[PDB]
DNA sequence: GGATCCGCGGCAGATCTGGCCTG
DNA sequence: GGCCAGATCTGCCGCGGATCC
């Protein structure tokens, strides 16, 4: 899988007319408010990403936007387009226009970005949901099954915060909703560890884990009834896999308490890393892997390593201040992109 | 008021004073001169 | 022939004990607040409207929380409805 | 020493 | 003002005996993982400031207690500072005799940066406003005050509106006493406060900065309430009032959490904490003391010169980062003691 | 082109840590 | 010893953007 060409028109602040990227490791350098943030975002939007509100993407002063990638997979080539403005996106795959459930099936890309440490340092609910958009990018029935208990639980709460009825089919759907949420999401991170812990001993010197504490481990049904009382005092479900928390320890200590800046960036890169591996041999072929701002708070010693794990990769793309040594690098100035 | 800065520098090395406490002692002592003679004269 | 509303026995002492001015003296259920229900039915406020006869002046003692001073400002809306010159503590 | 400083700045007030 | 010495004893992962920065600018160099942070926390937390993280994770692992002291001077007298950190609770001895915390409160101090500025520049509007609460607050205890019974008149008058009926004009005419008076604070701390920000900002960069506030309730809470009573009714809730107020920070006249990078983001930070200190020392005569974190990380050549430029003219200051800056005096930091060639 | 659905920013209400006054 | 101030955590409601017929 390699990207051989894309163009744009009217995109942020980008001015350029073609991008050639080269296999293998690449670099890019510039000064601040140039732009390689946005090269780096218009890159992963065209290959059918996440992301900034989608009316805020098009110049100052118009009102349409275009975007144009060519890709040369294994078994054969393809184009896409996009069309940005006031109506919507309009996804068309080779002259034909598809949803984007169509383009969740393609490789696609994966982005580093400074907006990973929340993951980190954050509360508990940005770690669960961080944990559940993870597994929801692997499989489909997740995402069912998330949306059908939490209906259940908010018609069950609706009921029982007015007054008192009959609590019996909704205890059951309850149930039997959480006892396949938490088995998915065991037999996930029963495989997804030793992946993280060895590219983790790879980049650093420490060692990493998970841990995931449950409150209902044995039976939805069983944790209801043994909280029937405070259940109705307070008037809310106490007990369900919508109360689990997920802690990232650093040599047995929670991260978010005692790491630094370094450690968990660290640790922020290796999750990230770990998901590219596992996609890479889940879907068939490696992703294309995008890192913006890589070596800013980081000493030599981490700063060479990270340089060393990358540069084994199909292709990849840094983008920063400064230049790594030994490798093609193109600068950015105002906009536009030269390469010698 | 410049002379006040040694007397407000010599009551704030006292224990139990803070810096601004040595300012209001410093003031309450500049217009009751009756008893500041006597306290300069309590011990000597 | 002076007329004096408090929210419960102890302030009542209290303001007796210190003895500044004699007059009659009024008592209320307790304060205003809507967060553990009890409203103007709960409170003793008809009682009060049965002997506004002879009165001339009335004075509010109340205290300084924020439940204090709404009971305060209905007391002196109904009584300016009713009509009577009214006073406050500093 | 430090009694003394105070006794003699309190000459100058 | 100016720090003379500093100890401490089984504090974070710090070891060492005595520390005494130079009258001026200074610095830190260190790897990673330490101590630089552990060391900026102490003198912090020693001054009087306050610290996020938590009271008990602030020991040694194993230990039970710790122990903090500083020797300031000011242009009155010497002092000293003295923290028993433990599993009961801070205690703090000035000269020798315990002192309430709120005492501290008229000292000098210091202030920190950190990258918790940068994440509440550009975080949403609940953080912006206690951002801008937390701000007004340290130069008056009438605002809190009104605060706290604005938030408890607020309470009661949502509570009686939640379910029945009864006299509503009272609470009106009570939270009406207190949002006029916290609006036009708000106005004259914002017509004070903008245009040393907009000059101390000229210094750093090149582009325009300025604040925005805007109100629902600009004439009066009473004409706004009895304006929506509709809407009220419907939905159950109040929704005038200074609770519900916007801030915007401004780069060329657009609204910096949808137009910025990160390099401008955290000028605009360094620009906001500079205008505070600027403030601060006017207000109490004295500067306090400038404690800096990760100076020139995720700036290029020239805003770097720029941000050391500005810092030599203040009368004493500390950075840290992992880079010493060219003509300053350096001390570095090894596992958690402080060496000074 | 109309309409049901899905996901996320924004806000009010309940819990909990650490400092204080009265005695 | 006992009451309050102020930050953190959890669930509900209205709004924007993708999908269908
Ligand atoms: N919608 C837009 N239209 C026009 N110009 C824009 C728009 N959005 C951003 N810009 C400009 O682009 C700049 C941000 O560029 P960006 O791609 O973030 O730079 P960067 O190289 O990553 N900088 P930095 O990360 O700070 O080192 C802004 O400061 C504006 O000058
Ligand atoms: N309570 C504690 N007891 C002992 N060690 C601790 C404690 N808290 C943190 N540490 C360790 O102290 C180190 C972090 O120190 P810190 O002061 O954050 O470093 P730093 O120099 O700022 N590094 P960085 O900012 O990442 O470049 C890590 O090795 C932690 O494991
Ligand atoms: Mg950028
Ligand atoms: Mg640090």
């Amino acid at each position: 899988m390699r990207l051989l060409l894309f163009r744009q028109r009217n995109f942020r602040n980008l001015a350029l007319e073609a991008y050639r990227p080269p296999p293998g490791l690449s670099a890019l350098v510039g000064a601040n408010a140039q732009g390689k943030t946005s090269l780096l975002l218009g890159i992963h939007l065209a290959l059918g990403g996440e992301v900034l509100g989608l009316a805020d993407l098009v110049r100052f002063g118009e009102e349409e936007a275009w975007l144009h990638a060519e890709v040369e997979t294994e078994l054969g080539a393809y184009r896409l387009e996009h069309r940005l403005g006031p109506g919507g996106r309009e996804v068309l795959l080779n002259g034909k226009r598809v949803s984007l459930r169509t383009l969740w099936e393609l490789p696609g890309s994966v982005l580093v970005s400074p907006l990973d440490l929340e993951a980190v340092l954050g509360p508990k609910e940005e770690r669960r949901a961080y944990l559940d958009r993870l597994i929801a990018r692997f499989s489909r029935r997740y995402a069912a099954l998330l949306s059908a208990y939490e209906k259940a639980l908010r018609q069950r709460n609706a009921l029982l915060k007015a007054g008192g009825e009959g609590l019996s089919a909704w205890d059951r759907e309850l149930a039997r909703y959480g006892d396949e949420i938490v088995a998915l999401r065991r037999r996930f991170l029963r495989r997804f560890a030793p992946i993280l812990r060895e590219v983790h001993a790879a980049l650093a010197a420490k060692e990493a884990g998970l841990r995931l504490e449950e409150t209902a481990g044995e039976g939805v049904l069983r944790a209801l009834e043994a909280s029937r009382a405070e259940e109705r005092e307070r008037g809310q479900t106490l007990v369900g896999p919508h109360r689990d928390d997920l802690v990232f320890l650093l040599e047995g200590r929670p991260a978010h308490r005692f790491a630094s800046r370094g450690e968990a960036k660290t640790l922020a890169l290796a999750l990230r890393l770990a998901e590219h591996r596992l996609l890479g041999e889940h879907h068939g072929e490696p992703p294309l892997l995008l890192v913006d701002e890589w070596g800013e708070e980081l000493d030599e010693a981490r700063r060479r390593a990270v340089l060393a794990y990358a540069q084994a990769l199909p292709q990849a793309i840094l983008a920063g201040l400064e230049a790594p040594p030994g490798v093609p690098v193109c600068s950015v100035v105002r906009g536009v992109v030269l390469c010698p | 008021p410049e002379s006040l800065l040694k007397l407000t520098r010599a009551l704030s090395r006292l224990p139990g004073i803070g810096p601004k406490t040595a300012q209001r002692l410093a003031l309450h002592l500049a217009f009751h001169k009756e008893e500041a003679e006597a306290l300069a004269e309590a011990l000597e | 022939s002076l007329l004096a509303v408090v929210e419960s026995v102890a302030d009542l002492y209290a303001l007796e004990r210190s003895g500044e001015f004699r007059g009659l003296y009024h008592v209320l259920g307790g304060a205003l607040n809507p967060l553990e229900g009890i409203g103007p039915k709960e409170l003793n406020l008809e009682g009060l409207f049965r002997r506004l006869e002879g009165v001339e002046e009335v004075v509010l003692a109340t205290s300084m929380t924020v439940e204090g001073e709404a009971t305060a400002l209905y007391l002196a809306e109904e009584l300016k409805k009713r009509g009577v010159r009214v006073t406050r503590p500093a | 020493e430090e009694a003394e400083a105070l006794a003699e700045a309190l000459e100058g007030i």
